[PDB]
């Protein structure tokens, strides 16, 4: 019965990337005065099919000079990861409930990297080398910010469970606590998911197309699949992490619906924020990690150590 | 170097306490507060003598009053109790605070029986 | 011996070992040291340390990233190699395995000591504890002990770390 | 139209409601209706075995009450 | 000694002979060190859970920090020799002799 | 007073995230010395019973011991039931 | 470098090395020997030099090799007893593994190779300070774990140390290399009597402290780094080549130098353990570092070696800066032979 | 320019305050849990002991089926010179038993997710 | 076992999903067509070539720091000690010496990428 | 050498991890506790040449608890005999150790 699970969980989150997929060039077309696709299909619903059909129709190509093994892995290693990404998320109810569910999102998020890192080795172009060289830079610039975030808003939450996050927030949001960590936090997510302002790794108005230049047809898809998938995971972390919703034990259809509006808006609001805003350099971003969120981030940090005991509001769970 | 005595099957029979973990939980309070003494002699004899096979009469007389406490409330009132432990049992995690209600109405009940 | 499953992540550990252990282009090695982090978190987790394989996995997939970034920059060849592309890195890769083979098939058929002592097998589930108690995790609280229990410890290695970061700014400075 | 976004949107959220409802459905059927327990510790757990001690049928979320006392 | 004992016993032991012999690069006797590391965090953390040593769990971490360091000690000298030498080939690490 | 406040004045001009770090982190530095919850934080981490409080032999002359556990004598919890 | 850097790493050197000494935890051992290594790297590199560079470079591999083989050793003791105490270290196996550990941090043969490359590719006070007070730790580890020390393995490892060291002094013109040689031979002379009596360890390595902080500060004072350099030395200052005449005499363990009196000792311990044809061999076989410091004697003292025109310029300034603990050593290096029996007062 | 810094101070504190609040509630809750338990104890630490006697009991009655005609084999021999209580292997429990419970008894609350 | 379940089913899913990519399609690949691009012209070198990295430095930084959330992260289980002044007390330390490494290596000017 | 400025000055860094009888977090005991605990009470100050002689019934206890070789042993050999009997017929294990056994609390 676990299988049925698992593909309730696998198969809605592809169709939900899909329809991403079109949710944005709708949200960009409307934000600059046009349309975007509404020709294919009432309204467009019909672009994702045509999308997808198109690039798994097409001819995938294998580069003369790449290494063939770690370039067709890349691409697995990053959808992979991508769906395994949702499984500790309680919604309210997780597939998988475990102790540490944030150390493991962060690690696999960790892991997540090197599909880009070996995408741009393993094609052997100059394009994709700065790309993966740009992805070494931004991953050392906003993972140790990131870190230190997750540890300081859940010193409040008492544990790493994810489910006691809802606990925790029953009578308010988590913003309301520490608002400064959750802005933070979501510049975190913008670079962590390789998002404008922070497209650098894709960069496509210098690198053409980044790491995956040399990439076509299905392993492209999957990339991008997984872009998309990852986005939508980290907006469903920020809306547990940081807007609690309430929990009725006799009927979780109401957290669910609540929880997956707050998640569609943090989606709709990275679609706004690409729309917005010019892209950086990949110095400027470390330079920003560094001198800018490093010392907020420490001194929250001490902040939220020093304040439960000064408050005497310890939370509960050993 | 020596063989290890152990209890014979007959010696290990006793009525056992069948009731699920909800059920217990929900009568964990008062059956702490009424079981208390047998319950203190058992755990004194276990952490003094680090050997089970010293006092595993000490554990009989343990089943026997909680046993003797278990039905004394199906005598009593068992309807307050069975919405009570019912509740307790819904949750995932056996929330006392879920339900205030049932807890209120068995606290009443086994307060004015007994 | 029950579901193999600590043998067998002990097994694909060594394996992961000697591929990085062949000295082939960092980059391989670096993955092979990956794959060994990630079966080393999932041995040490089956014997119930979640947190110290999280830790250790998470703590390797950095370092490694950093390597492969210095790896591109001063480790790189024209031509990397691979195991199977080169004559000494495919011998020793293919003697680690045959070693890894024959000290498993020894130690499993019979009952031979290789330095310290033998084995008997049956598995790991053997060795076990079967405590039964708990509100927290033990692991946990010993990590967590560290504050109240291991001050000198604490005070000892961040002036370690703080020394590493002065050293590492006086090693490259060059001039 | 502007509204015009909102069917993608609204299939969107119809995709995303079905891990959550089919999760917590899967969870009340597997373990009786009664939202599956969760054991984070190991007194917990040794509350679980117990429970599937005891049940006689080798289930764990079948309940014994008072009945059992005779 | 079970068999996950003598694997990980062995891959240290696989880790230190490939730390031993250089092929050329210093970069691959790096990842065989941090390989040994690895290892060692690996074989204390089973004999500290197995033993229920609780005050111990606090070591493999310590470890780890001071494998950083030296693995960053590492990384710094190796940055200088190429800016020697513009390889980090140990066949450049000569000038000095018995 | 003249200098300092001058100083301050050009690294908030200048540099006001350093600023802001730099004040939190010396609030949560200074502050929990200075209150008075501290002590209620550490009875509460006390008064947590994480494992069973094993009975002590009668010898006879115990009297600060509870006989039952709703006996008057033994520590209360009332402080913390109204905190 | 900047001054304030060097203090601080001098001193995180010395509470590596004060941490070993102070721990009987083996966690802490290794923690104080790790940071010693960490705050040692920058040192032998204070200029850039890339020769520093490579020595740095070798020194870090070997003593991380070194840490390694610590730790292992240390993790198969915890495990065939839950011990982590510095004590009779029960498994033998680990035993070994700490030997050859301990053997290659102190540059004992056959771990010896790097000791005259590293010396030789750092300054003279680098060099005092990796031949002189890193030898504290890894001896005053060996010292606890004596009795358990296997005697077979530990005596040929001294042996070959001072049979090394004797044969690879004759070829070098190099007076950093020379040092080397002689470090890696008194270090086999101390290893040898270490499982007998640790008292004598200690005399031996104290006095090889001065003599060798006496010659590397004559060696700093007279700013020669080449045979050829340091003969050009008694044309500019004849004290400071015959007060090095006599520190090498006594170096050579002729009496009635102090460096004879270690040496004494050591032998008169070793028979008492019936224990003769190993005395018998290290004392035939020091006569080859007697030899190769005599060469030195003739080059720099006893010979006067034609000099340069530009020397006249160097008559007429002085050596500003003082070194005010030479008299001292050089007094010590030589002269204390009667007050043989206060070693007592190392017990 | 001060006015959102004064908002941002007092949803702040707002905030503190309530999570203070909850917090304490939730420490409550976590000592009545904690009642609860140790109130429960005893009766399965009695369960515990039963079940351990019996299961080595058994295991010894089949060690001496088993055991017919080695030749010197004593039935139920320690391994340990003492001869105080030491807590069963839980290899020398289900040892005898088939693999299932095995499982379930080794890494049945690790791999329950 | 139900994680290592979904692992296998997502990777296989994964497998499955290329196998189609490369499995599907007419496939008509000649020298050119497989060619590295570089913008429409034949690259000058190769890309296996030397990379410069201007940020090394904060690459062994990024290592050292990253060493110490493993440290800090379990805080909030050493939040429940009753010596909660102790705790404090390394924590903070502990927090105030990673401060100090970040303010050292930025006034030595060693957060500035090379030239 | 080894200089104990911790016994001179009264300050104990490094001794409360040194063994697994030394106060525990929460009093969580190791899993061998009661024989390290016989084994040091045995040899306190006799020293470690008496010590390695006089307690060596202890120490033996004490890494046979870590260890459990002989337990191992003796398993096996449980294990070896019941297959050979199976293997010819004559044994037929009880219903109890097949997973027929009624389940008690
Ligand atoms: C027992 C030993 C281990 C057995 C298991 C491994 C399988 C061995 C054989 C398969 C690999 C080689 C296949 C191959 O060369 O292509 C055939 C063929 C070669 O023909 P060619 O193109 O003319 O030759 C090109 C040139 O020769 C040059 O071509 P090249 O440069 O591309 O060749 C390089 C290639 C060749 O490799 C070799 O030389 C020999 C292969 C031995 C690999 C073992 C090295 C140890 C590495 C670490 C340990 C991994 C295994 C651990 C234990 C497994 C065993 C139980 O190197 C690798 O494949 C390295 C990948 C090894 C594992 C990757 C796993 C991903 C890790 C993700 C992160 C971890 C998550 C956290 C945990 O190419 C094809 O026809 C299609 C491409 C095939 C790719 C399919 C998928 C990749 C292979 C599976 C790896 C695991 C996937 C999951
Ligand atoms: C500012 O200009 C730009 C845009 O604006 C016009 C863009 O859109 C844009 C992005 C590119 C677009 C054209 C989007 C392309 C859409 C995808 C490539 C389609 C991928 C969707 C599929 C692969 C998902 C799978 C399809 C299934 C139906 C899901 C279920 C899976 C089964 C197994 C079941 C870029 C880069 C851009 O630069
Ligand atoms: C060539 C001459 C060498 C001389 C060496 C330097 C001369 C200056 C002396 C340095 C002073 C440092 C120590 C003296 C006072 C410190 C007090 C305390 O720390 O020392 C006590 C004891 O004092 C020292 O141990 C002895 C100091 C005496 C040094 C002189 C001996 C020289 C050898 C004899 C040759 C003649 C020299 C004549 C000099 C003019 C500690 O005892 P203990 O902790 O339990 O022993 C540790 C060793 N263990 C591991 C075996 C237990
Ligand atoms: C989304 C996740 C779930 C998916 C679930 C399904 C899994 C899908 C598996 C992925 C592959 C499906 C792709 C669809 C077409 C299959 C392609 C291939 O298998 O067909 C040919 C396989 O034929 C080969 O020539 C092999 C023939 C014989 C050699 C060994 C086969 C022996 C099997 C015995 C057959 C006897 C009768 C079997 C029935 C009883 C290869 O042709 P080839 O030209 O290369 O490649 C181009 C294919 N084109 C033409 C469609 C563009
Ligand atoms: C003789 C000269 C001394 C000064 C020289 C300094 C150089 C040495 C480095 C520091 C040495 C001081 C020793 C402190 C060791 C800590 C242990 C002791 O102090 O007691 C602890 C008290 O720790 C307190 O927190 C105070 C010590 C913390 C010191 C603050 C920072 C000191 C760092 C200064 C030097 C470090 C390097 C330079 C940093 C810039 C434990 O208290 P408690 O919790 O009851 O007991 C726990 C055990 N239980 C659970 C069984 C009950
Ligand atoms: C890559 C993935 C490696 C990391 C896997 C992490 C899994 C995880 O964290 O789940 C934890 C989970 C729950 O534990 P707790 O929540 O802490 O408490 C349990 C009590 N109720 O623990 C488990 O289920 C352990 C089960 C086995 C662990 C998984 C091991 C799998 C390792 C995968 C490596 C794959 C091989 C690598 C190379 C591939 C090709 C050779
Ligand atoms: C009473 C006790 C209270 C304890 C202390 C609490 C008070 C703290 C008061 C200050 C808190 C402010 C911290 C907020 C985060 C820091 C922001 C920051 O300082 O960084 C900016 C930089 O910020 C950016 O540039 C962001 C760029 C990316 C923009 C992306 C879109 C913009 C945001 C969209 C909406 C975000 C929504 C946040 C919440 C989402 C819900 C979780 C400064 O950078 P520079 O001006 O370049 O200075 C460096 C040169 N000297
Ligand atoms: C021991 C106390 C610990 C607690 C507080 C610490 C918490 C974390 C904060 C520290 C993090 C690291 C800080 C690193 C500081 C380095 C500053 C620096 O060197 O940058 C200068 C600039 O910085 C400065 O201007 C100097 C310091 C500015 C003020 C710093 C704080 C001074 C005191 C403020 C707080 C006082 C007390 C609080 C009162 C607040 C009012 C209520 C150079 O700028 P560049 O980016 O390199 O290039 C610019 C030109 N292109």
């Amino acid at each position: 019965m676990f299988m049925i699970n698992i593909l309730s969980l696998i198969i809605p989150i592809l169709l939900a990337v899909a329809f991403l997929t079109l949710v944005e060039r709708k949200v960009l077309g409307y934000m600059q005065l046009r349309k975007g696709p509404n020709v294919v299909g009432p309204y467009g619903l019909l672009q994702p099919i045509a999308d997808a059909l198109k690039l798994f129709t097409k001819e995938p190509l294998r580069p003369a000079t790449s290494s063939i093994s770690m370039f067709i892995i890349a691409p697995i290693l990053a959808l992979s990861l991508a769906l395994t990404m949702w499984v500790p998320l309680p919604m309210p109810y997780p597939l998988i409930n475990m102790n540490l569910g944030v150390l493991f999102m962060l690690a696999m998020s960790s892991l997540a990297v090197y599909s880009i890192l070996w995408s741009g080795w393993a094609s052997n172009s100059k394009y994709a080398l700065i790309g993966a060289l740009r992805a070494v830079a931004q991953t050392i610039s906003y993972e140790v910010t990131l870190a230190i975030i997750l540890l300081s808003v859940l010193l409040m939450n008492g544990s790493y469970t994810l489910s006691t996050l809802i606990t925790t927030q029953e009578h308010i949001w988590m913003i309301f606590t520490s608002w400064p960590l959750a802005m933070m936090w979501f510049i975190s997510t913008l670079a962590e998911t390789n998002r404008a302002p922070f497209d650098l790794t894709e960069g496509e108005s210098e690198l053409v197309s980044g790491f995956n230049v040399e990439y076509a047809a299905g392993p492209f898809a999957m990339f991008f699949m997984a872009e998309y998938a990852n986005i939508i995971m980290m907006n469903a972390f920020t809306a547990i992490l940081f807007l609690g919703a309430s929990h009725d034990p006799h009927t979780p259809e109401l957290y669910t619906i609540n929880f997956v509006l707050k998640t569609l808006a943090l989606t709709i609001t990275f679609l706004w924020i690409r729309a917005s805003y010019p892209r950086f350099r990949y110095d400027q971003l470390m330079h920003l990690l560094w001198k800018s969120f490093l010392p907020l981030t420490l001194a929250l940090c001490m902040w939220h150590i020093s304040l439960p005991i000064m408050t005497a509001s310890i939370p509960p769970q050993s | 170097p020596g063989i290890v005595e152990l209890p014979t099957l007959e010696d290990l029979k006793v009525q056992e306490v069948k009731v699920s973990s909800s059920v217990l939980k929900a009568a964990a309070h008062h059956y702490g507060a009424q079981c208390d003494k047998p319950n203190k002699e058992f755990m004194l004899c276990r952490w003094e003598e680090k050997d089970p096979r010293r006092c595993l009469e000490e554990g009989k007389l343990v089943n026997q009053c909680a046993l003797d406490f278990f039905r004394q409330i199906k005598r009593h009132c068992a309807e307050p109790f069975t919405e009570y432990w019912t509740c307790i049992d819904y949750s995932g995690l056996q929330l006392f605070r879920h339900c205030r209600k049932q807890q209120a109405k068995f606290d009443e009940c086994v307060l004015d029986k007994l | 011996m029950t579901m193999y499953i600590a043998f067998i992540l002990s097994t694909i550990f060594v394996i992961g070992f000697v591929g990085f252990s062949s000295k082939p282009s960092p980059i391989y090695g670096g993955l092979g040291l990956i794959v060994s982090g990630g079966v080393g978190c999932g041995i040490v987790l089956n014997f119930g340390g979640s947190f110290l394989g999280l830790m250790v996995f998470l703590i390797y997939l950095g370092g490694m990233l950093v390597v492969f970034g210095y790896t591109t920059a001063m480790a790189t060849e024209m031509y990397p190699e691979v195991w199977v592309s080169n004559k000494t890195v495919f011998g020793a890769f293919v003697s680690g395995l045959m070693m890894e083979f024959c000290m498993v098939y020894y130690a499993l058929k019979e009952e031979e000591v290789e330095i310290i002592f033998k084995f008997n097998g049956l598995g790991d589930w053997v060795i076990y504890d079967t405590g039964d108690s708990g509100f927290f995790s033990e692991e946990a609280m010993g990590i967590a002990a560290l504050y109240s229990y291991g001050t000198w410890l604490v005070i000892v290695t961040g002036w370690s770390l703080l020394i590493g970061v002065v050293v590492i700014m006086e090693i490259t400075r060059g001039n | 139209m502007w509204f015009e976004i909102l069917p993608g949107i609204a299939v969107m959220a119809a995709c995303l409601f079905i891990p959550g409802m089919a999760t917590a459905h899967i969870h009340k059927f597997t373990n009786g209706g009664k939202e599956k327990r969760v054991a984070h510790f190991s007194y917990q757990w040794n509350l679980m075995e117990r429970d599937r001690r005891i049940s006689g049928v080798n289930r764990y979320h079948v309940t014994k009450g008072l009945e059992n006392i005779d | 000694m079970p068999l996950v004992y003598m694997n990980i016993i062995m891959a240290f032991a696989i880790a230190l002979a490939g730390l031993l012999m250089y092929r050329s690069h210093l970069m691959s006797s790096l990842l065989c060190l941090e390989g040994m590391m690895l290892s060692l965090f690996i074989m204390s953390t089973l004999i500290i859970l197995n033993t229920h040593f609780t005050l111990a769990n606090m070591m493999p971490i310590i470890l780890l920090v001071f494998a950083a360091c030296e693995a960053a000690l590492g990384l710094s000298l190796l940055v200088m020799v190429s800016n020697t030498y513009g390889t980090d080939y140990v066949q450049n690490l000569n000038l000095l002799q018995c | 007073a003249g200098r300092i406040a001058s100083f301050l004045k050009n690294a908030w001009a200048k540099e006001p995230v350093l600023v802001a770090s730099f004040a939190i982190g010396g609030l949560a530095i200074i502050l929990p010395s200075l209150s008075p919850y501290t002590n209620y934080a550490i009875r509460i981490n006390r008064a947590t019973p994480y494992n069973y409080p094993v009975p002590l032999r009668d010898d006879g002359n115990m009297p600060d011991v509870p006989s039952h556990p709703q006996d008057p004598q033994g520590p209360s919890l009332e402080w913390l039931k109204n905190l | 470098m900047n001054p304030i850097i060097y203090t601080t790493l001098i001193m995180t050197v010395m509470s590596g090395t004060m941490l070993v000494m102070i721990s009987s935890h083996w966690l802490l051992i290794w923690i104080g020997f790790e940071m010693n290594l960490l705050a040692m790297i920058p040192v032998l590199m204070k200029n850039f030099n890339p020769r520093a560079t490579e020595a740095a470079t070798k020194y870090f591999l070997t003593q991380a090799t070194a840490s390694m083989m610590l730790m292992m050793a240390i993790i198969i003791n915890l495990l065939y007893s839950g011990q982590w105490t510095i004590t009779k270290m029960f498994n033998p196996v680990a035993m070994t593994m700490m030997t050859m550990a301990l053997a290659m941090k102190l540059g004992l043969s056959p771990f010896h190779f790097w000791v005259p490359e590293v010396t030789q590719g750092i300054s003279l006070q680098a060099g005092l300070l990796l031949l002189t007070w890193q030898k504290l730790a890894p001896l005053s580890v060996l010292c606890q774990i004596s009795q358990s020390i296997n005697p077979n393995l530990m005596l040929t490892m001294a042996m070959l140390s001072i049979l090394i060291g004797g044969w690879g002094g004759l070829n070098q013109t190099q007076l950093r290399k020379i040092m080397a040689y002689s470090s890696i031979a008194h270090m086999g002379w101390m290893t040898a009597v270490l499982p007998y009596n640790t008292t004598m360890t200690i005399l031996n390595l104290l006095i090889y402290i001065t003599m060798t902080l006496a010659m590397f500060m004559l060696l700093i004072h007279s700013s020669a780094t080449t045979t050829l350099s340091l003969s050009h030395t008694w044309n500019k200052m004849p004290v400071i080549t015959s007060l090095m005449m006599v520190t090498l005499l006594s170096m050579g363990g002729l009496p009635p130098l102090s460096g004879f009196m270690p040496k004494w000792m050591i032998i008169q311990e070793m028979t008492k353990n019936e224990s003769i044809i190993m005395p018998t061999l290290m004392a035939m076989t020091a006569l080859l570092n007697l030899y190769f410091y005599m060469r030195l004697a003739y080059s720099s003292s006893l010979t006067m070696f034609p000099s340069t025109n530009n020397m006249k310029m160097k008559w007429q300034f002085e050596h500003t800066k003082q070194m005010k603990l030479l008299p001292t050593m050089i007094v010590l290096s030589t002269l204390v032979l009667p007050m043989t029996p206060a070693l007592s007062s190392l017990n | 320019g001060y006015s959102m810094f004064a908002v941002g101070i007092g949803t702040l504190l707002f905030g503190y305050w309530s999570m203070m609040k909850w917090n304490r509630e939730r420490r409550r809750l976590q000592i009545e849990d904690f009642e609860a338990r140790i109130a429960l104890m005893p009766l399965f630490q009695a369960e515990k002991d039963r079940r351990v006697l019996q299961m080595l009991r058994e295991n010894l009655e089949e060690e001496a089926i088993i055991m017919k005609d080695v030749p010197d084999w004593k039935v139920g021999e320690s391994v340990f010179h003492t001869t105080r209580w030491v807590t069963p292997m839980m290899g020398e429990l289900y040892g005898l038993r088939t693999n299932e419970e095995i499982l379930s008894a080794t890494y049945g609350f690790i791999w329950y997710t | 076992m139900n994680i290592m379940l979904t692992l296998l089913t997502n990777v296989t899913l994964a497998s499955l999903l290329v196998l189609i990519a490369f499995w599907l399609p007419q496939l008509n690949a000649y020298s050119e067509k497989t060619s590295p691009y570089e913008c429409g012209f034949d690259p000058m070198g190769s890309a296996r070539l030397p990379f410069s990295m201007k940020f090394f430095l904060v690459a062994i930084t990024f290592l050292l720091f990253d060493l110490e959330i493993a440290l800090l992260l379990p805080l909030p289980w050493a939040s429940q000690t009753n010596n909660l002044k102790t705790m404090l007390t390394m924590a903070l330390f502990l927090l105030i010496l990673l401060a100090a490494s970040l303010a050292y290596e930025w006034t030595q000017k060693g957060l500035e990428w090379a030239e | 050498p080894f200089f104990d400025v911790q016994k001179r000055l009264g300050l104990d860094l490094d001794r409360w991890m040194t063994i697994q009888s030394a106060e525990q977090p929460h009093k969580i005991p190791g899993r061998c506790h009661a024989f390290e605990k016989e084994w040091i009470e045995c040899a306190h100050g006799i020293g470690g040449i008496r010590a390695e002689k006089e307690c060596k019934i202890e120490f033996d206890d004490f890494v046979e608890c870590l260890l459990r070789q002989k337990t191992m042993k003796r398993l096996s050999a449980i294990k070896r005999q019941r297959d050979k009997l199976i293997k010819e017929g004559k044994y037929t294990p009880p219903p109890h150790h097949l997973g027929k056994e009624d389940p008690r609390p």
